[PDB]
């Protein structure tokens, strides 16, 4: 079973003997001298990440557990990441095609392909930025696959 | 011909030791042989066949005549906790005396047997050394008549035709009818005539089994029409296994859950299971044609199925007879069905245990889980090398026209390159989050590492019956439609089975499950990319269209065009095998870990460990290896130094392995060629002559020596490990 | 030919050929130079060879064509003459076999092992189980 | 297991061999 | 030259040189100081000398010493 | 094998603390002298017994070198 | 090694290639740090000290750690 | 006793023969190509499968295939 | 319980099996 970890015991006691582990090495240092400042920010920074994971939830061990199903409740959790995440290697993935179309288009390719053009790279990189709108009309155009390739014997 | 190979003129004529290894290698190529011939082809698989199941009854008889005369079996039925099973006495010269009195199980120096043996005979009814000595010598019978077939079979008066050998339809109606079918009728009735009884304290015997019937009621309720006299007094949820204490008279009960007691599936059940399985059997043995006039033809059939749009194109048309005149295509089925039973039979073992205290013996269950498993990882690499050597061999494109196999090596391409990316995402993604847990976890943050709950697999788990989670679907759900049907049938104990959180059914499963099954999921996809990617391009590629032109096994085509190393079929399959290996091995590696856990009564290691591979690495590998490496020391030795030098011995092998895995023919033909020149060019020593000239192991030898010792240290290591682990942590 | 061919001017070595050479095949090599030239033994060292005629024997066809390939390439000799002789004393004349080097079109020589049309033609091994044929024959 | 039933046991084996040995000679 | 003078420059900014001198013995060598991102800050081991930071065993203290070195400055 | 040699002879050996009065103790009290004679000895209190630092300096400034462990095994 | 392994896992401590079991002594090593031990006044007239403790003569200790003392060899 | 196989896509080039090192091909008339040679292989006993003429052939798919067939003292390179 | 018989067969069959069946295999291969 999953519970909210604010009110599951296993997390506060883990973030108080992180705590703990911090304030041990701390104690050995000065108020205001180089380093106990450098614990201290990590002790804040603790507190800062158990208070913002608390809305996860997590079993027995108190470990925050991602729930992946899809439920709306937890969209920020996978969903979200996941289409950020689709959109930036999509933009990747299409610029890097366009770029490749156009270097096909040169004298000689290959050289453009070892040095890049910076100008044209740079304008199909900046370009794409509705590459979900570019990868369709390509695809409808008839313009993204294509019909014959190699194939060897036995195709 | 006259020389050692005596089936192959072109390897007699080899002057180099290189004949006797490719002879030893290609003595089972029948089809390779020169003078060979379809019909002598299959007299002799025939005869091979005969031959085998002999080697295979000699085996099991003499498992049955080490128990009975050298083990305990009749001081172990008593007190199957107490005491633990003897496989064999232990003979050894060299052991010292420090070795014999570890080794002493009190009377006598033997072994443990850890192949569960002693359970399993102990429920089927075996109760006395005699009967097992019985059942020996019928084994050695049987093994004799099977020999004495193998002979008659291979003379020429009983040599059966090819015609006969591929009569499908007999072959196939009299397996699932005779072979399946009245076989499993068979085991039913032994169960209730044998088993049952002998659980209820009633051993009946040859001597009265025609005397007492198996159920007060006799056969009349059967012929009558009213079976459920036959489940009307199971047992009383408190019987005690070999005694008579609340013990009841149903033979063919439908409980749900596993004998308290025992924590095994009940005896009554199983027979039921079988009974069950043995009419379906019979009754499905009557689907093709015979000589009678009713059935069918597996050649109408196959041709008859064609979608009409044409999306599979000619459909099967055809694969019949590719099938029928293919042994390879049929062995290569065979194989990847045994493989698949084979794996399905340790999972329902594991989860399931059949045999009674099977359960309480952990390294038992976990020797014979890994012992399966293995055997299925190369059982599937096997049809899958089959499938190869069939597309090269026996696979024509001509007879097989637009046919559903050609097809798939007209798009072999998108196959491949679609494997390749689910292989890598699974890759890529899976390491990444295991290395990500691991990263956070050692900077001292567990609580950042990325845990994804199997929210998918845990629902299956509810709508199977499991409140843990609680889904309430289905089964989980007392008012499902389901739960309400089965409510009064097997629903009761089969809950009280699944949610007992002790037994191995329907585990608990967590972050650390997701992690590893996909990493499951991620040794599976490499390993059928590898042998799927071996068998497409196995007729040829655009590095060299003509492979097919040089058979299956070759070493390569040399550095021309870029380099051609392991451009064959045969290596696809010998690169597979690694893969195999460090699947089969996660696999187990899991099984082990969760079940350690689970033993110990400490589920917490496993849910907070297995999320980094760090834990893995220590609370697994390095933790559970202390009794293991400790089983002889300065100060002494344990019952388990066996394992430890076991242990030491496959790690020897494993790096031997790497020898011929790494280095490859070339460095050794001039070192030969040295030490030839030191021998013929030494006093009193130039009298010996070599026969045959010394040369360096072929680069295909080579491959499939440094893959045997790979394996054979790969196996003996995580046995060893296994064994001795589960020992020494519970004993 | 010519046994008694003056031999090149070499100190032994260990790599020459061994006892098998004298009851199985051993090749010879004898060629005419003009020059006392030093050259790179096939077996590992170095010799100088006897302006005039040179005779050597060998465990290898491929050692003395090697040998043969580094007196055409590092020196302009060209009448190099690679014959076999067998335990029972009768020589065989293997290269050039005609006079005239083999990369080098001559008339009178006769093609063997030809296969019509491309391999992309070659019958599958299906077609040809069980028989004594093979892909390449047609 | 008395003696005389190894013995016996033994004595089966033999003739399984020879059998094993006959099979595969033909073979 | 390039590597050389790093090893010194990490001396002189980035090292307990002159704690260790103080308390050979007791203060554990230590010249890198890893930067506080993602939790990788506590890799600075409490080397001692105030600083902390990750311990080296590449005998810089040592060899530093021995050549007279007794600030930071040199 | 030789680097194997000098760390597990130096910490058997040579490397220790002494106590007052000349008490000599070492990191692995004589174990060398009955231990490194075997494989197993070698597997045992050379690569097992001596890596549970390398394991278990998760959490601490040494989890660096423990996630290197793995690291470079991968 | 490989019989030393052998002989453990027999029980049969008392064949091995050991101190206690057979033994093998680097005599001419231990002969070498012998003379070492004895060259800073036989045959270094003007040396102080052994070279290297390591070879024999007494162990260093600074800071309640030992420096370098005699590593003796065995089998 | 490899088989080495010429096929009609061959151009004449005499690559494989200049790259063989055993004298085991040659070139012969031949009215298939302008150069009005051909590659054969009349010394097959004599080769080793080394496949040096596979690389030197320069056709889109090799003109001489050698086949590793029978294995034999000279095939196998052997000097002892 | 036949106590000699495994001490007269693992001899036997570590031992005189393994040195007959190699030799006779030799001499086979070789001839
Ligand atoms: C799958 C079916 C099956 C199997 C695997 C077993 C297995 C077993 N039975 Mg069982 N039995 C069965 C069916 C089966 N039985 C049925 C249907 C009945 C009811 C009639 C019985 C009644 C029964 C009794 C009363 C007893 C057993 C016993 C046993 C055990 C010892 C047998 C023995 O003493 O050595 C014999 C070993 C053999 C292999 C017997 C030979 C059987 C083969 C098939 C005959 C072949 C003959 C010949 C070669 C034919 C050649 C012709 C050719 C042209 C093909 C053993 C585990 C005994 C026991 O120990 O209790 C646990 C016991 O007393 N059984
Ligand atoms: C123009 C860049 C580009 C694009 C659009 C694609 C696109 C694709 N690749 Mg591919 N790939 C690339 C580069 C690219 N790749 C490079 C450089 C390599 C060598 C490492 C590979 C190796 C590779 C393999 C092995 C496979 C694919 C596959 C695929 C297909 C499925 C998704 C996938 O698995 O990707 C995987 C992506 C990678 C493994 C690494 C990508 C490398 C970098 C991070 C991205 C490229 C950046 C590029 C330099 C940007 C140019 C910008 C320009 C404006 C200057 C998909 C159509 C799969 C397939 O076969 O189809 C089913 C497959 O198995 N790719
Ligand atoms: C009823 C008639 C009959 C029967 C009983 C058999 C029986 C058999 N035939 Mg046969 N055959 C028949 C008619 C029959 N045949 C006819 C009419 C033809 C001509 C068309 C043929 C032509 C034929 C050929 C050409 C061959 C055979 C072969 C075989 C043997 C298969 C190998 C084997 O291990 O079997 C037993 C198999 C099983 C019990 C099933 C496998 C296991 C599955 C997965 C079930 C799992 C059971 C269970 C869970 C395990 C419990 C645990 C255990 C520890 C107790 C087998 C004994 C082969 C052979 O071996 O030759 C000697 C073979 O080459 N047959
Ligand atoms: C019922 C199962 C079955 C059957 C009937 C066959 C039948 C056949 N196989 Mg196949 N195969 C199978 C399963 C099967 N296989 C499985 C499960 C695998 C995966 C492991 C393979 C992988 C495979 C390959 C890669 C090849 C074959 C080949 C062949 C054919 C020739 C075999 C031969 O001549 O070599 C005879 C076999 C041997 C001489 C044994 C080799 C030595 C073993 C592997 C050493 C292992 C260690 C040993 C047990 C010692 C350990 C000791 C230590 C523990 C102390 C033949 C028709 C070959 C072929 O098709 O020819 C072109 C081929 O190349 N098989
Ligand atoms: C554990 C793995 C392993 C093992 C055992 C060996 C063993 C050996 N390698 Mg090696 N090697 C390996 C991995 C391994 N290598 C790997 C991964 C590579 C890739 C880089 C190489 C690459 C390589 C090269 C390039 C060379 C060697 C050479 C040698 C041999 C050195 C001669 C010698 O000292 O013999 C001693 C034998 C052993 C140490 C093996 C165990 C001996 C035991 C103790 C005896 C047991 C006998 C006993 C009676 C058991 C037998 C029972 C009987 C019934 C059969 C030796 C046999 C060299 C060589 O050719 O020889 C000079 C050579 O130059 N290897
Ligand atoms: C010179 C040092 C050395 C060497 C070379 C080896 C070599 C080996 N050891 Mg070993 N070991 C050593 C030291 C060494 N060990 C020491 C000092 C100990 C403590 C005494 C052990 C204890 C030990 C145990 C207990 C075991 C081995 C095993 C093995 C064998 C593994 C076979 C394989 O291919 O790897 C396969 C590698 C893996 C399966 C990964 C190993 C560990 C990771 C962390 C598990 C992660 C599992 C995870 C779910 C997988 C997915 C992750 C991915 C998606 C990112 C191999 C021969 C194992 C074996 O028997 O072979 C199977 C075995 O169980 N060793
Ligand atoms: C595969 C079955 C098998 C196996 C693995 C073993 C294994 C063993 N037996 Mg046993 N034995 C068996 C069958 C088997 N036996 C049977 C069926 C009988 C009843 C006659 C016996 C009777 C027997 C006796 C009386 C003794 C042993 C002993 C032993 C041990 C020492 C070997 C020996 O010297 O005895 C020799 C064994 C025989 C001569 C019988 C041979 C029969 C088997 C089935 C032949 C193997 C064929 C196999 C199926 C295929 C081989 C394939 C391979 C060539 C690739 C050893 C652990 C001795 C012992 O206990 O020492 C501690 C001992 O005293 N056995
Ligand atoms: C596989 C079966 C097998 C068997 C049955 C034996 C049995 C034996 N081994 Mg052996 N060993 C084996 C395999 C085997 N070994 C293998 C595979 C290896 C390689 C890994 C070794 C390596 C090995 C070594 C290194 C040594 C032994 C030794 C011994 C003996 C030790 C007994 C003892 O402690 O007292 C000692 C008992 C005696 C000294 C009396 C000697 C009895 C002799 C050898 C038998 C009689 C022979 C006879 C004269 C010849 C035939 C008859 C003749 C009249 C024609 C013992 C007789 C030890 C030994 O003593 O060697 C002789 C020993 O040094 N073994
Ligand atoms: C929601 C979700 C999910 C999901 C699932 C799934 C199952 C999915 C799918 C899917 C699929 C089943 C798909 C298919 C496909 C096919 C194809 C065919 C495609 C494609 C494409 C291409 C081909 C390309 C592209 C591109 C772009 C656009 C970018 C870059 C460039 C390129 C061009 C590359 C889950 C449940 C997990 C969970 C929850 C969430
Ligand atoms: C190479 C080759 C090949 C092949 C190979 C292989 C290796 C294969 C395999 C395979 C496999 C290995 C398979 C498996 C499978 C499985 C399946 C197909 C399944 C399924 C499904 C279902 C129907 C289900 C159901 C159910 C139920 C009943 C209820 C509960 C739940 C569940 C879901 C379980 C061949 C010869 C053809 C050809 C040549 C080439
Ligand atoms: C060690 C090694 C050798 C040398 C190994 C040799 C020469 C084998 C010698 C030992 C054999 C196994 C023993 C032979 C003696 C037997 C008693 C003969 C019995 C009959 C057999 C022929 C069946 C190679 O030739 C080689 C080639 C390619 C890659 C790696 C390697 C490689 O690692
Ligand atoms: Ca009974
Ligand atoms: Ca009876």
């Amino acid at each position: 079973v999953l519970t909210p970890c604010q009110q599951s015991e296993a997390f506060h006691k883990r973030e108080i003997n992180e705590v703990r582990t911090l304030e041990n090495r701390q104690a050995n240092y000065e108020a205001n001298s180089p380093s106990y400042l450098a614990l201290q920010s990590q002790i804040d920074q603790v507190h800062k990440r158990f208070d913002k994971y608390g809305t996860l939830l997590c079993g027995q061990d108190g470990l925050p557990h991602l729930i992946t199903d899809g439920d709306w409740r937890h969209a920020r959790e996978f969903t979200i990441p996941a289409l950020l995440f689709l959109y930036i290697t999509g933009w990747i993935g299409w610029v890097g095609r366009s770029y490749l179309k156009y270097t096909k288009e040169t004298k000689n390719p290959t050289e453009q392909e070892i040095i890049l053009d910076v100008p044209m790279a740079l304008k199909y990189m900046l370009s794409g930025f509705l590459w979900p709108l570019s990868a369709w009309q390509e695809y409808r155009s008839g313009q993204l696959l294509a019909k014959e390739d190699e194939i060897t014997v036995s195709p | 011909a006259t020389k050692f190979p005596k089936f192959s003129q072109a390897l007699a004529s080899d002057p180099t030791t290189r004949r006797i290894w490719y002879g030893i290698a290609t003595a089972h190529d029948f089809e390779s042989h020169d003078g060979m011939t379809e019909e002598n082809l299959y007299q002799k698989i025939f005869a091979s066949h005969f031959g085998h199941l002999a080697i295979i009854f000699l085996w099991t008889s003499g498992n049955l005549f080490h128990v009975a005369w050298q083990g305990n079996f009749e001081q172990w039925v008593a007190n199957p906790l107490k005491t633990k099973p003897l496989a064999h006495a232990i003979w050894d010269p060299h052991f010292g005396q420090a070795a014999l009195k570890a080794f002493t199980r009190g009377d006598t120096v033997a072994n443990i047997s850890y192949s569960g043996v002693y359970h399993w005979w102990y429920t089927i009814g075996i109760r006395n050394n005699v009967e097992l000595y019985t059942g020996a010598l019928g084994l050695l019978v049987l093994s004799a008549v099977f020999l004495l077939a193998g002979w008659l079979h291979i003379q020429p008066k009983f040599k059966p035709s090819l015609s006969w050998f591929k009569n499908n339809e007999s072959r196939l109606n009299h397996h699932l009818a005779g072979l399946f079918g009245v076989s499993s009728l068979a085991w039913t009735g032994h169960l209730v005539h044998v088993a049952i009884p002998a659980s209820r304290g009633q051993h009946v015997g040859w001597d009265n089994f025609i005397m007492t019937p198996p159920h007060p009621a006799g056969l009349q309720p059967f012929f009558t029409g009213n079976w459920s006299v036959y489940a009307q007094s199971p047992d009383s949820m408190q019987h005690v296994f070999g005694t008579s204490q609340g013990a009841g008279t149903a033979i063919l009960t439908f409980l749900g859950g596993f004998h308290p007691q025992t924590q095994s599936l009940w005896l009554t059940d199983m027979a039921h299971h079988h009974l069950a399985i043995a009419v379906i059997f019979i009754v499905a043995g009557h689907m093709y044609r015979t000589n009678f006039g009713i059935g069918h033809n597996l050649k109408t059939i196959l041709e008859a199925h064609r979608p009409p749009s044409g999306r599979l194109g000619k459909g099967h048309i055809g694969i019949y007879q590719t099938l029928t005149n293919s042994l390879h295509f049929q062995l290569g089925l065979a194989l990847a069905s045994l493989s698949v039973v084979t794996s399905l039979v340790a999972q329902h073992m594991y989860a399931m245990p059949p045999y009674a205290y099977m359960a309480f013996d952990y390294v038992t269950q976990s020797a014979l889980y890994t012992h399966h498993q293995y055997i299925a990882g190369l059982l599937i690499v096997g049809a899958f090398a089959h499938g190869a050597i069939f597309f090269i061999r026996d696979y024509d494109p001509e007879q097989n026209q637009d046919n559903v196999l050609a097809r798939m090596l007209a798009h072999k391409e998108a196959v491949i390159s679609h494997l390749s990316w689910v292989s890598l995402f699974l890759g890529f993604h899976t390491l990444g989050l295991y290395v990500h847990n691991d990263v956070v976890v050692a900077f001292g943050n567990p609580e950042k590492q990325i845990l994804i709950e199997p929210i998918f697999a845990q629902w299956i788990q509810a709508t199977s019956g499991k409140m843990l989670y609680g889904f309430q679907v289905l089964l989980s759900s007392s008012t499902s439609n389901a739960s309400v049907a089965a409510q009064q049938l097997w629903l009761p104990g089969w809950l009280e089975a699944v949610n007992n959180e002790s037994n191995s059914l329907f585990l608990t499963i967590g972050p650390g499950d997701f992690l590893v099954h996909h990493a499951i999921a991620l040794g599976l996809h490499t390993t059928t990319l590898i042998l799927v990617k071996g068998a497409l391009d196995a007729r040829g590629s655009k590095l060299m269209p003509d492979k097919k032109d040089f058979g299956y096994s070759f070493p390569c085509d040399g550095p021309g065009r870029g380099g051609t190393c392991d451009i064959s079929a045969w290596d696809a399959f010998y690169l597979a095998m690694f893969w195999m290996l460090n699947t089969i091995g996660w696999v187990t590696f899991y099984w082990h870990w969760k079940h350690l856990s689970l033993w110990q009564g400490n589920v917490a290691q496993f849910n907070e460990s297995s999320t980094y591979l760090m834990g893995w690495l220590r609370d697994y590998l390095w933790l559970n290896s202390s009794p293991l490496i400790n089983g002889y020391n300065p100060y002494g030795m344990n019952s388990l130094a066996v394992w430890s030098w076991m242990f030491l011995f496959a790690h020897l092998v494993w790096a031997t392995g790497f020898m011929f895995l790494i280095s490859w023919r070339g460095y050794w033909q001039e070192l030969i060629e040295t030490l030839a020149w030191a021998h013929e060019r030494t006093p009193l020593a130039n009298l010996i002559r070599w026969k045959d000239k010394p040369v360096a192991l072929s680069i295909v030898q080579a491959r499939l020596v440094g893959l045997v010792h790979f394996t054979v240290g790969y196996i003996l290591t995580y046995a060893a490990f296994v064994i001795a682990s589960t020992a020494g942590k519970f004993s | 030919l010519n046994l008694k061919m003056p031999s090149p001017s070499f100190l032994g070595s260990t790599g020459g050929w061994l006892r098998c050479a004298e009851t199985e095949e051993k090749y010879a090599m004898t060629w005419s130079s003009d020059q006392q030239h030093i050259f790179e033994m096939p077996t590992g060292g170095a010799a100088v060879m006897n302006s005039g005629d040179n005779l050597l024997y060998l465990a290898r066809k491929e050692q003395a064509l090697a040998l043969a390939t580094q007196l055409r390439t590092q020196f302009k000799i060209q009448d190099y003459k690679i014959y076999r002789i067998f335990p029972s004393g009768e020589v065989q004349y293997l290269h050039p076999k005609d006079g005239v080097l083999p990369y080098q079109v001559n008339k009178g020589r006769e093609q063997v092992g030809r296969v019509k049309s491309t391999i992309g033609k070659n019958v599958n091994p299906a077609q040809v189980k069980f028989t004594s044929k093979a892909t390449y024959d047609r | 297991i008395t003696d005389n039933q190894v013995f016996v046991a033994l004595i089966m084996a033999l003739v399984c061999g020879y059998l094993a040995v006959k099979l595969a000679k033909q073979l | 030259f390039i590597w050389l003078s790093g090893m010194y420059f990490h001396g002189a900014r980035f090292s307990n040189y002159v704690a260790w001198l103080s308390n050979p013995t007791g203060i554990k060598p230590s010249a890198q100081v890893v930067w506080p991102i993602v939790g990788q800050q506590i890799l600075n081991a409490d080397v001692g000398g105030g600083m902390q930071g990750i311990q080296i065993t590449s005998g810089l203290f040592q060899l530093w010493r021995a050549s007279g070195i007794v600030n930071e400055l040199q | 094998i030789v680097i194997f040699h000098f760390s597990w002879k130096m910490q058997s050996d040579v490397w220790g603390t002494v106590t007052s009065n000349g008490a000599i103790s070492h990191i692995t009290g004589g174990n060398f002298a009955q231990s490194a004679i075997t494989i197993n000895g070698w597997l045992r209190d050379f690569l097992w017994a001596q890596a549970s630092q390398v394991i278990q300096s998760y959490g601490s400034s040494l989890s660096a070198y423990g996630l290197m462990f793995l690291g470079a095994h991968f | 090694y490989i019989h030393n392994d052998t002989m453990r896992a027999l029980g049969r401590a008392q064949d091995m290639f050991s101190d206690t079991a057979i033994q093998l002594q680097p005599v001419f090593a231990q002969w070498i740090q012998q003379i070492h031990t004895l060259a800073p006044g036989n045959t270094a007239v003007n040396a102080l000290a052994t070279a290297s403790y390591a070879f024999g003569a007494d162990t260093v200790t600074v800071g309640s750690k030992i420096a370098m003392m005699p590593i003796k060899l065995g089998t | 006793a490899h088989t080495v196989k010429i096929y009609d896509n061959c151009i004449g080039c005499t690559q494989c023969v200049r790259a063989c090192p055993l004298d085991v091909l040659e070139m012969v008339p031949w009215d298939g190509c302008k150069a009005g040679q051909m590659a054969s292989a009349p010394r097959t006993e004599d080769c080793v499968g080394c496949k040096r003429c596979e690389t030197a052939c320069p056709t889109d798919f090799l003109s001489i295939r050698v086949y590793l067939g029978g294995e034999t003292t000279r095939s196998m390179g052997l000097a002892y | 319980s036949a106590s000699y018989l495994p001490s007269i067969l693992v001899p036997t069959v570590g031992l005189i099996l393994p040195f007959a069946s190699m030799a006779i295999l030799f001499i086979a291969i070789e001839k």
